[PDB]
This record gives structure tokens, sequence and C-alpha cells, in this order.
């Protein structure tokens, strides 16, 4: 995922009104407002964009190279039965008390 | 919007952008330095241009936040560092005039050409040969020529430019609520309102003039010894109650007396410690020496190398014709991407330089967590200070015979120890009078005490009074001798090389008093200890986030620089010099002249 000369595709928000809610999602691009004067959607003196980009390359140290993260989450609402683990087996002998 | 968040909330953005851009610029630069081509200069100049323009725009923007409504210390310090106008407070045409005068001064210094009176066709530059003539020749006439020439052709051109340079810099500094320029330099040691750790801009002069008073008892004896020894190579040229002629010290300006070791060795038939043939007889490459340095560093309790430093760094010069300036340097491109650029040879001197550079590498590894504007030493001095103690601790015979480069039965004696100690004190305590003299002279001429028709007379009476050296030829007021020193004609501060010499031995003693050492300090090692590593690392990781007078007190325990460790390091040499001068005359009389006889 790291290409020489900067790979500016992956963004990460670093300005927001208040912290998120668990498992919630926010994709807006409304210009932040830290001061007391309303912005009217123009960057500049106190009125910045909310999205930056990781510029991943190859000559970085550990702790700055791009890591890929996946998370699994289960939840058992009300279903009688659903996807379970895999089954296994043995054989099928005959004429024996088993 | 608490009148401050508006500051921090900015600070963040700035932080990020800054770091990023800077990195782009720096990679660009390392490139050009390791692979000299014609296009790479262009590939790096525009990166530096974009970086400078971005930083000056952020500096012009940061002004809108006043500096008294801030309450948190770190954000206030970051803003105070960024909010600096620097130049560009002047009239616009005067700014271009200042750039022209600076660049013309630098050029006239760089491309100086002096030519013999017997052969004016082909002649000598400064760097190739002039230093060699002033260092290795032995005849009074040739040395006097090589000395008077460079000050008669490069000292005469620089005065009418330095005159305007002084007043321009003063008018610059006088717009930022400062009263002269020297104060704008001393402003690096300033700390305001931290309830006891404060350090006024003035008290630096007080310390300096208060710590130079305890050095003279040793410097006087060293001067007496060096003089009574130089009275052998040039018979009947020096007086036993006089000073030294400037053109007999060992280089162009008399800054390092290290080249006097050939004339003033105490025991000229007992060679010092030197691992140079034992290395090559073991087939050591450039990889092995750096592996040794990393092993030593990890032995005390510091982290390994970042595993990105063994593939990117350039430890040996490129085989084919690949012009890359061979001058060791430790790069911190940021983002945890550290590198070392140096053209290592298989010599114990490069073996010590590797330690001295990995010192800076470790010091940069430590504070990589602070905000980007606080990624430096505590002040200008701590960097090379914390660097040099590694080289001072890796050159002792103990650490050598514990690595496989000295014969196990190598028995050291007091003769070799006095030899080594004089070789050290010819460089360490030799440069301090010159350094303090030059810095005080510059502060004086900047504050306006010295009228501009009394520069050279004052400079020479100072060289007569403080350091103990006298000019060989009179010089009227069409000259300027100090403008012939690289750190003067290029607008470089020159007090760090005086605070470093003290911080060095303070750190040495403070550290290896934890390694439970018992003998004299000049054999002391910091290997295999873990308390020493912790004591050092609890200061390495602060950066600028705390006032330097706390970075000290967390290592040695004092709140200022103290010269006592230095004298405690040289006590054996001093005990010897007190005996070898039973019959000479210590000190010097400022009345003698080399021409008034
Ligand atoms: C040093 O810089 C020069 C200038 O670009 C490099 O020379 C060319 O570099 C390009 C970059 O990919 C190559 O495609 C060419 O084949 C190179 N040509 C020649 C004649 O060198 C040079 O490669 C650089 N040196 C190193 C070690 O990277
Ligand atoms: C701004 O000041 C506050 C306190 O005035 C700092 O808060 C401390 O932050 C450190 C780590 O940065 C924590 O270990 C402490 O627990 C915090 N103190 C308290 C009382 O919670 C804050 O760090 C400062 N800002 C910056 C950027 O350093
Ligand atoms: C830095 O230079 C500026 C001039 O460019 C000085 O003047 C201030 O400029 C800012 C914005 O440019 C104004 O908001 C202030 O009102 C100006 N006057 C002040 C701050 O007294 C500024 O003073 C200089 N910085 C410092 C620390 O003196
Ligand atoms: C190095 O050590 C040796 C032995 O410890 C010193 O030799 C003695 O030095 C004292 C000092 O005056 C003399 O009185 C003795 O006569 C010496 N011993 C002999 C057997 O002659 C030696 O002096 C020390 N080096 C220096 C420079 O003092
Ligand atoms: C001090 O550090 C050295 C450096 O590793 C240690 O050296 C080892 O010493 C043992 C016995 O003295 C030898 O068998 C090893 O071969 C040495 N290692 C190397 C790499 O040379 C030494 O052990 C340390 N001191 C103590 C007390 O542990
Ligand atoms: C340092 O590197 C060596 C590789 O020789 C390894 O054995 C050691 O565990 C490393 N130590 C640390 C603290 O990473």
């Amino acid at each position: 995922d790291s290409k020489v000369g900067g790979n500016y595709n992956y963004l990460y928000r670093l300005f927001r009104k208040s912290n998120l809610k668990p498992f919630e999602r926010d994709i807006s691009t409304e210009i932040y407002q830290a001061g007391n004067k309303p912005c009217n959607g123009v960057a500049g003196f106190n009125c910045y964009f909310p999205l930056r980009s990781y510029g991943f390359r190859p000559t970085y140290g550990v702790g700055h190279q791009p890591y890929r993260v996946v998370v699994l989450s289960f939840e058992l609402l009300h279903a009688p039965a659903t996807v379970c683990g895999p089954k296994k087996s043995t054989n099928l002998v005959k004429n024996k008390c088993v | 919007s608490t009148i401050e968040e508006q500051a921090k909330t900015f600070l963040d953005k700035f932080n990020h952008e800054a770091e990023d851009l800077f990195y782009q610029s720096s990679l660009a630069s390392w490139n050009y330095n390791t692979n000299i081509t014609e296009e790479n200069v262009q590939n790096m100049n525009n990166a530096g241009d974009k970086w400078s323009a971005f930083l000056k725009e952020q500096s012009t923007l940061a002004q809108m936040y006043p500096l008294q409504e801030i309450q948190n210390l770190t954000v206030k310090l970051q803003l105070q560092a960024l909010q600096q106008n620097g130049s560009s407070v002047l009239s616009e045409d005067k700014s271009k005039r200042l750039n022209t005068i600076l660049n013309t001064m630098s050029t006239i210094y760089s491309t100086g050409k002096v030519c013999n009176p017997d052969n004016p066709q082909e002649c000598l530059l400064l760097e190739p040969g002039l230093n060699e003539i002033m260092a290795n020749s032995l005849d009074y006439n040739e040395r006097l020529w090589a000395w008077e020439s460079w000050r008669s052709e490069v000292g005469k051109q620089l005065r009418p430019l330095y005159e305007e340079y002084v007043v321009l810099k003063n008018e610059m500094a006088r717009a930022n609520h400062y009263e002269d320029y020297g104060d704008y330099w001393r402003g690096d040691y300033e700390v305001n309102g931290v309830d006891g750790y404060d350090y006024s801009r003035g008290q630096l002069i007080e310390d300096v003039e208060h710590t130079f008073e305890e050095i003279k008892p040793l410097y006087e004896h060293l001067h007496a010894y060096v003089r009574a020894k130089l009275m052998n190579a040039y018979p009947s040229y020096i007086s036993p109650i006089g000073c030294l002629p400037a053109h007999l010290l060992g280089d162009m300006w008399g800054r390092f007396w290290t080249n006097l070791y050939s004339l003033t060795v105490p025991f000229g038939q007992k060679p010092n410690i030197d691992v140079t043939d034992a290395m090559v007889d073991q087939a050591w490459d450039a990889q092995r020496i750096f592996k040794e340095a990393e092993k030593f560093f990890v032995s005390v309790g510091l982290p390994n190398m970042t595993q990105g430093f063994w593939e990117n760094s350039m430890l040996t010069d490129p085989g084919n014709v690949q012009k890359a300036v061979c001058h060791p340097t430790a790069w911190d491109l940021g983002k945890g991407d550290f590198r070392i650029l140096m053209c290592t040879k298989v010599t114990m001197d490069d073996f010590l330089t590797a330690h001295h550079e990995m010192g800076h590498i470790q010091y940069d590894m430590a504070y990589a967590a602070q905000p980007f504007l606080l990624r430096n030493g505590a002040n200008e001095g701590f960097h090379e200070a914390v660097g040099e103690i590694m080289s001072l601790s890796a050159a002792t015979p103990k650490h050598l015979k514990s690595i496989g480069l000295l014969s196990p039965d190598f028995q050291e004696d007091n003769e070799t120890e006095i030899n080594f100690l004089l070789k050290q004190a010819l460089t360490i305590v030799g440069t301090l009078p010159f350094t303090y003299m030059l810095e005080k002279w510059r502060w004086m001429v900047f504050k306006g005490e010295i009228p501009k028709d009394q520069w050279m007379k004052k400079w020479w009476e100072m060289k007569r009074e403080i350091v103990g050296v006298v000019e060989p030829v009179p010089h009227d007021e069409t000259y300027c001798d100090p403008a012939s020193l690289f750190h003067v004609s290029n607008d470089y501060s020159f007090i760090r090389y005086y605070t470093r010499t003290l911080y060095q031995f303070q750190f040495q003693e403070a550290l290896c008093q934890a390694a439970k050492h018992e003998g004299p300090l000049h054999k002391c090692d910091i290997s295999n200890s873990t308390e020493a590593g912790q004591k050092l690392f609890n200061m390495l990781r602060l950066g600028k986030s705390e006032p330097w007078t706390l970075a000290l007190e967390n290592v040695v325990g004092a709140k200022n620089m103290n010269v006592r460790p230095l004298l405690n390091y040289f006590e054996p040499l001093f005990t010897w010099l007190k005996d070898q001068n039973k019959n000479s005359f210590v000190g010097w009389s400022t009345d003698w002249s080399p021409y008034a006889d």
C-alpha cells in the first residue's frame, strides 16, 4: 500500500464537534469552526478543512508505515440458530457395538 | 474557543503540515548530498523554497494570537518559538541590502587567493595547503609570511563590509524589543517564569566571566610549559616573560593547539594507545565498526537501531565515481527515519567518530514523541555535549581491551597516561580562552562600548591580556583580524563551543558516578551499567519541553554549569605540571613585543 513519492488516498479526520458513538459512522466534509465567527465555508484564518491524508512511502520507520486492521464483531439478537463453527468426523464401521 | 483552544487547535494542524513538508524537504536534501548531480540541486532548491514559504506564512499568521492569554507552558513555548519575526521587520530594500552584504562576505571569505611575492602567477587557496603550511612547516619566516598574508588580504577587504553589517544587524534586532544584537544571541539561554528555574539573559555573561576565573590556575601552567618547550625549536625568538607569537600556535587563527603535540610530547619514546594495525589484521569492514558501536550503545540500556537505518544509510563511500561530500552527519529526516552519512575508513579515529555520531542518532531517537517544534536539544549546546561523552568513554584502554583490539597483557603506566592527558588538554582547555575572548569581543563591539576607530587595538590588547598571545606585526585601523574566522564572517554564534566544554565533563562525572567507578575520572567507562543509561535517558527524551536548567539538574543535580568536574578530570596533569615548572616563570607580561627590541 506504500508507493514512492507519497500515496495520498487514505484520509483520516482530525476535527469534529464531539467524540463519536460506538459503531457509528460519519463521512461529512463540513468545514470546521473553532473560533467565534461563522465560517461560511471558506478555509483560512481559523476555519480549517477536516480531512488530512497519510502520505505513506517505503522509507519510513515502524510506527509510520501503513498497517491494515480488520475487526470481527459478533451479536446474537434473537435467532434460533445461525452460522456456527465447522464440524468434523471419523468413519462408519458396521457389525460392532459402538 | 477559550481564547486558547483557538491556539492549540491551530497548533495541531500546523504540527502535522510542518512535519510532513519538512520531511519532503529533508529527503530531497539527503539525496543531493549523497548523489551530486546537476538536476538534484533543482530537485532540492524548490522543496526548500516551499518549506521556507510555508513556514514564513505560518509565522505571519501565528501573530494573531496574543502571548499573555496562554496558560499552558508547552503551547506557549511552541508559539513563542514560531511567532519569531526573525528578519523581514526591516525596510524591504534594506533586507535585500543585508542579504547582499552577507552573501558577499561569505563569498570573499570562501574564494580567497593569496600569492607569493616571489611567484605571483600560480598560488594558494585557503583550505588546500595554507592550513598545511601553518600547521606542518617549521621555519619562522614561512609561518610569518603565511600568517601576515591572509590577514593583509582577507582582513583588509572585510572591514568596510563588517562596518555596515554591524549597524544593519543592530537595527534589525532593535525592532523586536531588543537593545542590541548580542542580546539576540544570548536569548537562547533565556527562561521566563517557571518559579525558580528562570535564567535571565544577562546572567550568562556573569557565569561565563565567573567560570573563566577558575580555569586560569591550570591554563597558566599549560602556557608556561608550552612556552618553555617552544623555546627549543626556535632558539632565542621568545622571551621567558613574554607572550607567544600568533604564528607559532598551529593554525591560521590559534584556535586549536593540537598540532603542538609533535614538539611538546612529554615522553617521546613511549607510544600511546593506537588500534590501527590490529584492526586491519582482523579484516574489519565498515559494517563491523558500526556493529561494535551499536553493541556498546545497547550494552548501557538504550534501544537498538531502527532496522531502517541499516538499509538506507551510506556507511562506505560509493565505489564508482559518485560525488558525495564526505563529511560525517546524522540525519533525522523525521518520521523515525534516521540515517548516518559518512565516508568511513578503517582507522580508530573513524571508530571514535562512529560513536560520536551514533550519539546524535540516539539523542534524536529519544525525543521523537514531542511536538514537532520541540525536536531539538535543550539549547544549542547539549547536542554535541551528549554526543562527545560516548567518544570519551570509548577511547579508554579498558573498553578497548574488552573488545579484542588490545593484547590482553597490555600494561598501561603513568607515562602513557600523562601523554594521553596532555594530548587531550592541548585541545580541550586550549580553545577556551580563545573562545571566551572572541565571544566577549563580539558582544562588546555589538553593544557599542568599543568605538569603531578602536577595534583592532582593543582586540590585540585583549589577546595580550586574556589568552596570552601577541601579534608579530603591527596593525593599524585599516585591518579587521576577527573577520578572518569562519564562524565570524558567516554570522554564526560562537559561545556554544565554550558551554559544551563544560557540559561534557559535567555529564561524564554525573553519569559514571552511577557506574560505581572509583579511580581517576580519565579512565571512567559507562559500559555494562544500567543506572547510567536510565539517568541519561531521563534527560535524552525531554527535548525542549523543559527548561535546560532542569535537564541538567536531572543528571548532575545543579542548576548551572560548573567547572569543577573539568579540573577534577585533569588533576593528574596538573600535579605533573606543578612539578615541571619549579624553575620557569608562570604567567606573562603584556609589555613584551616581537618587534620592539
Ligand atoms: C544519481 O543521480 C543521477 C541523476 O538522475 C542518476 O542517474 C539516472 O537516474 C535515473 C533515475 O531513475 C535512472 O533512470 C538513470 O538510468 C540514471 N542514469 C545514469 C547515467 O546514472 C543516478 O542513478 C543516481 N545514482 C544512484 C546511485 O541512484
Ligand atoms: C497542557 O497542560 C495540561 C495540564 O495543565 C497537561 O495535562 C497533562 O498531560 C500529561 C500528558 O501530556 C498527563 O500525563 C497529565 O496527567 C496531564 N495533567 C492532568 C492534570 O491531567 C497537558 O499535557 C498540556 N498539554 C500538552 C500538549 O502537553
Ligand atoms: C513581528 O512583526 C510585526 C510586524 O510585521 C510586529 O507588529 C505586529 O504585527 C501584528 C500582525 O502583523 C499586529 O497584529 C500587531 O498589532 C503588531 N504590533 C505588535 C504585536 O505590537 C510584531 O510586533 C512583531 N513581533 C513581535 C513579537 O514584536
Ligand atoms: C610514574 O610512577 C613511577 C613509580 O610509581 C615514578 O617513579 C618514582 O617517582 C618518584 C617521584 O619523585 C621518584 O622519587 C622515584 O625515585 C621514582 N622511582 C624510581 C625507581 O626511580 C615516576 O616518577 C612516575 N612518573 C612521574 C612523571 O612522576
Ligand atoms: C561487560 O560487557 C562485556 C561486553 O559484552 C561482557 O563481555 C563478556 O564477558 C564474558 C566474561 O567476562 C565473556 O565470556 C564474553 O565472551 C564477553 N562477551 C563479549 C561480546 O566479548 C561482560 O560480561 C560484561 N560484564 C559483566 C560483569 O557481565
Ligand atoms: C537488539 O538486536 C539484537 C540482534 O543482534 C537482538 O538480539 C536484541 O534482542 C535486540 N534488543 C532489543 C532491545 O531490541
